[PDB]
């Protein structure tokens, strides 16, 4: 049964790095492209950053975020440097339903749990 | 009828002189086809499908990757770690149908039910030994030279109210896509082009754009281009003759279907719709995860002229329903056609 370990986040400074990490489990990793959405308040989830064969970002991100696939350890990574008080959301690994990336949330069919990033301006 | 799992054999009608890199995998890897197939009406037995959890599709997907390593080789191909590098010729390429078969012990129930959405109770079922020829054409967007639909538009999904799960719609009318490189009054061997008759497509979304209200009352249904993301979904991407075709498809999911009526809103021009294409040599890969790179394309004129039987949409989520054409997992493609068949174990 497919499940996704949501790890990194909280709180940063403005101006800060943080790192995100989600392993995929109980699925072929190499059968299936991983993305990161993010959901502020009051907001529709929105795409970030995703990965299958090439990375791809959203238009906020403008290079301050790295997306990368480690086949041995199951597992994609976002890092993020630069963040800003409009990056604060609740970040949410996704599994696309195939090799491939879309933007739309319904390109996935599994979801990480959701976690916090907050950017504090001190 | 102990619904069952096994190892499934393909069978063709594969030629052996023929050269077409179908032809050559099916004739090691299947077992010839019977011309006159025995098939069993039961008007009693009532069955129940799911189009969805079907251990067909899974076998016929590993064996087309399987075909497709054996033909379109590529020249580099690129996985995360590794490179592995080949001799990557052109080579003749034109799918055929491939049947599916089931070893003794199992048999293969199949639905009659013409308007059958491909889950819960087939009132009607057949057994055959074998499914019908499906030709293993790898698409996204537009399902190409499937098989119609017997009586109306049917609408297949997982579950409607789920908008990330797809749908697939299957045309009850072929519509007709040509699709071509011509052989400066040249200046790119990467262009080509695909038409599709505007009026046949305008009623095709009408009566679509009227199953979809079924499904959605009191909503305006729009149709919309393709979410952002990897170019061979947010394209309809195809193989033609060995080469990769790329074409957007931004003026043909276009249109609103309000007060029972389709107003397409794509741009048109002589009553045809024109799809700009670009032909790739370095493509994601649909198999895995990675990047294949292939020689540029032959000389000549490249044209395939299909015909669209069925489509794969996408439902947008939250007063109104929107609809983007969807794909990327081929299991889709080979569940359009395997729907109304399920491997039964004879115990
Ligand atoms: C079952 O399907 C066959 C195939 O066309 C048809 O001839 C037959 O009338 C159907 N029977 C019932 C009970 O629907
Ligand atoms: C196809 O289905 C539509 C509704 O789904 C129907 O209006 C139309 O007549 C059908 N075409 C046929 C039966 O040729
Ligand atoms: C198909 O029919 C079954 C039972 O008749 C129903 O439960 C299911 O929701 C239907 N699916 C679609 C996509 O209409
Ligand atoms: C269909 O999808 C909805 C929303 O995604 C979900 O709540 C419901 O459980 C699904 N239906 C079934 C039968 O699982
Ligand atoms: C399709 O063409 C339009 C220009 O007419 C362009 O804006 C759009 O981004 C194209 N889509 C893709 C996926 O290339
Ligand atoms: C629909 O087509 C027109 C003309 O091709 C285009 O200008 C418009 O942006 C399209 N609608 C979209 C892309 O949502
Ligand atoms: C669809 O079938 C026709 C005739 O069998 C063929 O000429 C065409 O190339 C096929 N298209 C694809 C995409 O395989």
């Amino acid at each position: 049964e497919v499940q996704l370990v949501e790890s990194g986040g909280g709180l940063v400074q403005a101006g800060g790095f943080l790192r995100l990490s989600c392993e995929l489990r109980g699925s072929i990793f190499n059968q299936y492209a991983m993305a990161w959405f993010r959901q502020a308040p009051g907001k529709e989830r929105e795409f970030v950053a995703g990965m299958g064969a090439v990375p791809h970002y959203g238009e906020f991100v403008k290079g301050r975020f790295t997306i990368s696939r480690d086949n041995a350890k199951s597992t994609v990574y976002l890092q993020m440097s630069s963040l800003k008080p409009e990056d604060t959301a609740i970040y949410f690994c996704a599994r696309s339903k195939s090799t491939y990336i879309s933007y739309n949330s319904n390109g996935y069919d599994y979801w990480g749990r959701g976690t916090q990033v907050t950017v504090s301006s001190a | 009828w102990k619904e069952a799992k096994t190892t499934l054999f393909c069978a063709s009608d594969a030629k052996a002189y023929e050269k077409e890199v179908h032809n050559v995998w099916a004739t090691h890897a299947c077992v010839p086809t019977d011309p006159n197939p025995q098939e069993m009406v039961l008007a009693n037995v009532t069955e129940n499908f799911n189009m969805w959890k079907n251990d067909m599709v899974e076998q016929m997907h590993e064996d087309i990757i399987s075909l497709w390593d054996e033909s379109l080789k590529p020249c580099v191909k690129l996985t995360g770690g590794s490179a592995i590098t080949q001799a990557c010729p052109k080579v003749s390429f034109d799918p055929i149908p491939l049947h599916y078969c089931a070893p003794a012990g199992f048999a293969i129930l199949k639905c009659n039910n013409k308007t059958f959405n491909g889950t819960g109770p087939c009132r009607n079922v057949s057994t055959v030994q074998c499914t019908h020829g499906i030709k293993p054409v790898v698409s996204t967007q537009l399902l190409l030279n499937g098989s119609l639909a017997e009586e109306e538009i049917i609408i297949r999904s997982e579950n409607l109210t789920n908008n990330a799960k797809t749908i697939i719609v299957h045309l009850n009318e072929s519509v007709n896509i040509v699709c071509t490189r011509p052989n400066g009054s040249g200046g790119n061997i990467r262009q080509a082009h695909c038409n599709i008759n505007e009026s046949k497509w305008n009623n095709t979304l009408q009566k679509v754009g009227e199953e979809l209200a079924k499904h959605f009352p009191s909503k305006t249904i729009k149709f919309e281009p393709s979410s952002g993301g990897d170019l061979e979904i947010t394209t309809h991407s195809f193989n033609c003759r060995g080469e990769f075709f790329y074409c957007n498809t931004s003026d043909l999911f276009n249109g609103t279907y309000r007060n029972g009526t389709y107003n397409h809103t794509g741009r048109s021009s002589n009553g045809t719709i024109t799809l700009q294409c670009k032909i790739k040599q370095i493509i994601n890969m649909w198999q895995e995860v990675g990047r294949a790179i292939y020689a540029p394309p032959i000389e000549g004129e490249i044209t395939c002229n299909s015909n669209i039987t069925g489509l794969l949409l996408l439902r947008d989520g939250g007063d109104t329903e929107t609809f983007r054409p969807g794909g990327g997992d081929m299991r889709d493609n080979w569940r359009s056609e395997l729907y109304k068949y399920k491997v039964v174990e004879i115990k």
